[PDB]
């Protein structure tokens, strides 16, 4: 079996990325790593059988394989906001050459940096029916962390990173809404948020 | 100075019936386990003594490998079939030879990677084992294919891998 | 290419299912997925060629047929909640080196009596965020749903878009607390504040819905849920 | 221990 540490990680565009993987085989078995983006199926990364520890793979991959402690790490001199995805490791034993076997995987969240953070709170009115309010938190830093309901009829979404690609800006934004009575903007929203936001 | 060898090969049948595979093993030039595909029962027996003792799960096993090796021959000599614009009104033959020689000292001296077809040299691994030697038109592609996927690193895996070992085991017991 | 079918199928306990799997360039290696949280992916079938089979990690309730060298097969006879995954398919020339479907989403009710159909609202774009941000932001929101098994999509003059669009991952419990609560989805779409101003565009979000098929059973007082596409439209403003 | 073609061409 394949052991992946984490399930959840999260870095900073533009920085160094490695991914562990350690495997339970005494026999070395064959090593792999496989890429899924959002909505789609598995893409092969990279591979390993013989030879050179040290293998590249497409896309700047790296993956240095240790018979010492039987290891298979996964290398990205770089991340950028493309490559957020769910990375999974996977082995093959000797003799079972194909048939795969693949660890929890990793999903790699990468915040990306932002320039220009006004962070801001707006409420949106419904197109038809007029009343039916929607509170927007956006134009935040990934910093800041967005949490969940503590009521349950007041409904919270997490963060979410939408891209212009025209402008070149990428911006952050959270949803919240309510069907009660009484629910305002900074009646909402109000967990470990910055004070210098519009309103 | 010990070696070890496995010849497999697939013969393709005439008018319509699906074709003969049959796998022999040898060990310091002699036979220790063999396979045929139109026997009665088609699975490896060991034709030594020394080998009887081995568990049944291993038989299973090799039993699965051999079957297998049957489609992938079988897949193999449609493409072959293909690659030499043959009609199917014929009989061809495709051989593959994977052994491993090893020294006095126990550590493999020279690794062994050969497919032929037709009485013919096809593609052969190097002693390097990490480049190939092909002749004709139809092997350079191959080559290609096999320089894209690793193919050299795969079959090394298995030459200076299990072939070793498996090779020491069998020497055990004579 | 490999090719799954169906993309995406709403199912009750006890029901056949019938998953497909074609490949264009006659690989011999063929594979049968699931992909389940906190599981990673497990293995349920693989075959190394045509007329044969092999068992993966889990096999239970999951019985498969390899008719021809091209298509693969996963049936399912007995149909459970615990069979509501995403399932994949695979084919490889070579040991380890897979080539991945497009995707299966299944699921499986016990029920149907709690099969709602999403209902779909677009909010129109603060003026506060565009006389600030020179932007505007739309905003999607399907509610009341069940089961978690739709597709949001923005679709701007009648044609469908990607950019400037947050959906979220996956919709959330309107009860978090019950287990079979119903969902509620939400996302953004951002465009230029002059985009939104011009008034001869036309914005619309629309929700894939996939709940009863035609051959599902219903009797009830409430309009049968079945799999529909529900939506929501609004125009460009000036103001 | 005999070994698998694994490999097409």
């Amino acid at each position: 079996s394949v052991t992946q540490p984490d399930a959840r990680v999260t870095v900073s565009e533009g920085a160094s990325l490695q991914l562990r993987c350690k495997y339970s085989y005494s026999a070395t078995p064959y090593l792999f790593w496989y890429v899924q983006y959002p909505r789609q199926g598995l893409q092969m990364l990279l591979k390993y059988y013989s030879g050179d520890p040290v293998v590249q793979g497409v896309n700047g991959f790296e993956a240095e394989f240790s018979k010492s402690d039987s290891s298979f790490h996964l290398r990205k001199a770089s991340v950028h906001w493309s490559d957020s995805a769910v990375y999974f490791c996977a082995v093959s034993a000797k003799g079972t050459g194909s048939k795969l076997s693949f660890g929890k995987g990793a999903k790699l969240t990468v915040s990306p940096n932002i320039q220009n953070p006004d962070p801001a709170v707006y409420q949106l009115r419904d197109s038809k029916s007029s009343d039916k309010s929607v509170c927007l938190f956006t134009d935040f830093d990934s910093q800041t962390n967005v949490s969940q309901s503590k009521d349950s009829d007041v409904y919270i979404t997490d963060k979410c990173v939408l891209d212009m690609r025209s402008m070149d800006f990428k911006s952050n934004s959270a949803v919240a809404w309510s069907n009660k009575s009484d629910f305002a903007c900074a009646n909402a929203f109000n967990n470990s948020i910055i004070p210098e936001d519009t309103f | 100075p010990h070696s070890m060898r496995y010849y497999e090969t697939a013969t393709s049948r005439r008018g319509l019936g699906e074709p003969r595979y049959t796998s022999v093993g040898y060990v310091d030039d002699k036979e220790f386990v063999r396979f045929d595909s139109d026997a009665e029962n088609p699975r490896y027996e060991p034709q030594v003594p020394w080998m009887e003792q081995e568990g049944p799960e291993y038989w299973e096993r090799i039993t699965q490998i051999a079957k297998g090796q049957e489609q992938w021959f079988r897949v193999n000599l449609r493409t072959l079939l293909g690659y030499y614009n043959q009609s199917a009104g014929g009989t061809h033959t495709l051989q593959w030879m994977y052994g491993c020689d090893v020294g006095s000292d126990g550590r493999l001296l020279r690794g062994y990677e050969q497919f032929a077809y037709d009485g013919c040299d096809y593609i052969a691994l190097n002693e390097d084992l990490r480049t190939w030697t092909a002749a004709d038109m139809a092997a350079q592609i191959t080559r290609r294919k096999w320089e894209q996927a690793g193919a050299a690193e795969y079959y090394r895996a298995y030459l200076e891998g299990e072939c070793v070992e498996w090779l020491h085991r069998y020497l055990k017991n004579g | 290419a490999v090719t799954q079918s169906p993309r995406n199928k709403v199912t009750v306990t006890g029901g056949n299912v019938t998953l497909s799997c074609r490949q264009t360039n006659s690989h011999n290696y063929m594979y049968w997925y699931r992909q389940d949280t906190g599981h990673g992916l497990r293995l349920i079938h693989y075959s190394y060629g045509a007329g044969n089979l092999q068992i993966g990690d889990v096999p239970d309730g999951y019985k498969a047929t390899r008719t021809t060298q091209e298509d693969f097969f996963l049936l399912l006879e007995l149909a459970s909640p615990s069979q509501t995954s995403l399932y994949f398919c695979a084919s490889s020339d070579a040991p380890g080196q897979l080539y991945f479907g497009e995707g299966s989403k299944l699921t499986v009710l016990e029920d149907l009596k709690n099969v709602f159909p999403p209902e779909v609202a677009v909010f129109e774009p603060s003026e506060a965020e565009i006389s600030h941000t020179q932007k505007a932001t739309l905003v999607c929101l399907a509610t009341g749903f069940y089961p978690d098994h739709v597709e949001l999509s923005w679709w701007v003059n009648g044609k469908e878009v990607h950019s400037g669009v947050c959906t979220d991952p996956q919709p959330l419990k309107e009860q978090p607390a019950l287990n079979d609560s119903r969902y509620a989805l939400s996302s953004r779409l951002r465009v230029s504040a002059t985009f939104w101003q011009n008034p001869r565009n036309h914005f619309r979000c629309q929700v894939q819905f996939y709940g009863l098929s035609e051959n599902d059973e219903w009797t009830q007082d409430r309009a049968k849920p079945v799999t529909q596409i529900v939506s929501a439209e609004a125009w460009g403003r000036a103001d | 221990q005999p070994a698998e073609g694994g490999f097409q061409l």
